[PDB]
Order: C-alpha cells, then sequence, then structure tokens
C-alpha cells in the first residue's frame, strides 16, 4: 500500500478553511489493491470540505 | 419505520415501497435507471392526473451520500405528503395542479458506502481509469458550464468533476428522465449543511434573469420555515453565498427550462455539521416543509 502523504492538487476546504488535507490510502479488495482518497482533518478529526 | 431514526437504503426503499402501497392512486415507486454498482435508483410520483404538458415538480435528496438529513428529511416527506393530502388544503391543490417527483436517495452506492465504511464518504462509487482514488461528484457533473471553476480535474478531490459531463449514471439517469417527460417547473435540490437557500447561478457570479423573483420567493420560504422553531436561513446566488460550484444540478435545471430552481442547504450551522443527531430529523423535515410548500404553491401559482 502507498505511504499516506500530503495532497497534491488539494484546492480549498470551504466548511473547514484550515483543514490539513491527505492523500490516504488502504488496502482493499480491488483492481488495485488498496483505495486512496483526499482526508481533511482539524486539530486531529475527520471534516468534510463541501456542503 | 421510525422517522426519528436514520435508516439503511433497504429500509428507506421498503417504506417508499409501503408508501405507495398505503396510497395507490396517488403514489407509485418508480425505477428510472440503477446505480453505478446496480442498485435501483428508485422515485416515488405523487400525482392526481395525467396530460401531455401536466407540469411537475422535482425534489432531489441524498446526492451527497455523507449528508444524512437530506435522506432522511426526503423519507418523511413522502410520508408526509400522502397524510396530508386531502386533508391541508394547500398540498391538495398542489397536487391537484402538478406532479411530485421525489428521489430520497441520489447516490445509493455513497449511501451504502457511508453506513459500511465511511461516515463522510460524499461521491459516486464509480472507477477512475488509472487511478486508486474512486467516486466523482454527482453536483459537479451535470451539464452547465461543465468543468468550469468551481469544479477539480482530480480523481481524489471531493469535488471531481468526472470525464465528461453525464458520466455518473446516477445523473444520467435524472437527466434522461427529465428530459423526456418535459414539463418540470421546478427542481429542488436538499443538502446538508448551513442553512441556506439558494438559486442559480454557482458556476458564475452572472444574475439570473429571474433573480429577483426567485429572491422574493426564496425568502418568503425562509420565513415560513422559521415559523415553526425559529431555525433561520440566509438566502442568495450559490457562488456568492456558499462558493463557486459548476456543474451543479440547479444550474442545470434552470438553464434547461425548469424556473423554480433551489438548493436548500439543511441543519445545522456546523455545532454537528454532517452528523446530526437523530433528534433532529422530525424537526428539521416539518420546518423544511414548510418552505417546500411556500416555493411549490408560488409554483402552483404562476
Ligand atoms: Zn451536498
Amino acid at each position: 500500500v502507498p505511504d499516506d502523504r500530503p495532497c497534491i492538487n488539494p484546492g480549498r476546504c470551504p466548511l473547514v478553511p484550515d483543514a490539513t488535507c491527505t492523500f490516504v490510502c488502504k488496502a482493499a479488495d480491488n483492481d488495485f489493491g488498496y483505495e486512496c482518497q483526499h482526508v481533511w482533518t482539524f486539530e486531529g478529526q475527520r471534516v468534510g470540505c463541501y456542503a | 419505520f421510525n422517522y426519528g431514526a436514520y435508516h439503511s437504503l433497504e429500509a428507506i426503499y421498503h417504506e417508499m415501497d409501503n408508501i405507495a402501497a398505503d396510497f395507490p392512486d396517488l403514489a407509485r415507486r418508480v425505477k428510472i435507471g440503477h446505480s453505478f454498482e446496480n442498485r435501483p435508483m428508485y422515485v416515488l410520483k405523487f400525482s392526481t392526473g395525467k396530460g401531455v404538458r401536466r407540469p411537475a415538480v422535482w425534489l432531489n435528496a441524498g446526492i451527497h451520500s455523507r449528508e444524512w438529513i437530506s435522506q432522511a428529511t426526503a423519507i418523511w416527506t413522502a410520508r408526509k405528503i400522502v397524510s396530508d393530502y386531502q386533508r391541508d388544503p394547500a398540498i391538495t391543490s398542489i397536487l391537484e395542479k402538478m406532479d411530485i417527483f421525489l428521489l430520497p436517495v441520489a447516490n445509493p452506492d455513497g449511501y451504502v458506502y457511508t453506513q459500511t465504511q465511511n461516515r463522510l464518504w460524499r461521491k459516486t462509487r464509480s472507477r477512475n481509469p488509472g487511478s486508486s482514488c474512486i467516486g466523482a461528484d454527482p453536483n459537479r457533473n451535470w451539464n452547465a458550464s461543465f468543468a468550469g471553476k468551481g469544479a477539480s480535474d482530480n480523481p481524489c478531490s471531493e469535488v471531481y468533476h468526472g470525464p465528461h459531463a453525464n458520466s455518473e449514471v446516477e445523473v444520467k439517469s435524472v437527466v434522461d428522465f427529465i428530459q423526456k417527460h418535459g414539463n418540470f417547473k421546478g427542481f429542488i435540490d436538499l443538502h446538508s449543511y448551513s442553512q441556506l437557500l439558494m438559486y442559480p447561478y454557482g458556476y458564475s457570479v452572472k444574475k439570473a434573469p429571474d433573480a429577483e423573483e426567485l429572491d422574493k420567493v426564496a425568502r418568503l420560504a425562509a420565513k415560513a420555515l422559521a415559523s415553526v422553531s425559529g431555525t433561520e436561513y440566509q438566502v442568495g446566488p450559490t457562488c456568492t453565498t456558499v462558493y463557486p460550484a459548476s456543474g451543479s444540478s440547479i444550474d442545470w435545471a434552470y438553464d434547461n427550462g425548469i424556473k423554480f430552481a433551489f438548493t436548500f442547504e439543511l441543519r445545522d450551522t456546523g455545532t454537528y455539521g454532517f452528523l446530526l443527531p437523530a433528534n433532529q430529523i422530525i424537526p428539521t423535515a416539518e420546518e423544511t416543509w414548510l418552505g417546500l410548500k411556500t416555493i411549490m404553491e408560488h409554483v402552483r401559482d404562476n
């Protein structure tokens, strides 16, 4: 599985403007063997950016 | 079926079946296509008649899966409509004039995913060639300044627009049905959160030709909504009231001849955000219903 790392082309996070973007991967049962996504955090807890 | 709790996709679908069974002359559950993973897209059609040009209103919910208050408000609304027909004169005359189509779960795959894997999942669950990131934002996928400012080219983004307009079968299904059926006069899209009632445009600062009327109608609806428990909403065009957003559903609706195009951002204002507790479902649904009726009364009267 790919190492988690800072996002590339993150964009804004309008609902939580100073949230942190991380590219986060987890092993999963698909063609790749894992699924990655952008995860945004504020004070170490996950948040959503758009409504 | 406890309308004051959140439910699985299967339970919501079953309750829609129960509603059409309770009121067969008024409500019918209709399949309009399927999701990426082959779950049915179900709408309820509420209708007292038929005509080649009979007007209709579309009520859209749950396009973004994590916005649980939207699907919950939608299923309660289905029950409210059949409960109040021929009792409340307002919804009765509305239904005597026009059809109401209601889609409580516009993104079924995402919804199941929020209950099995990731509570904050927003997008569809379609594949992205060459990428380990899954899904597109179904509310950036419509043919309304598609891929314009207000979306992302990155499959890993919350706001990925997809490879082309209507790529997402969930969206294509709604677009196809609305285009083929015709005569839609309203399109209302239920999201959360922020307590906003907005109208076009999201893709541009340009003023909608009907902006003055839509703003007036929206402010009336917000006042009706506040009458229940004092919940305050802001009103305005999407781009300047929340943020730029391209390829969104109401902009498509409005650019394709549907005049009364509105987005609701339901409760709350950030205390719970997307994780709104179940105990606010009924209060939210009741107040939202007064807002929806206000919009639909105006549709009826124009
Ligand atoms: Zn949304």
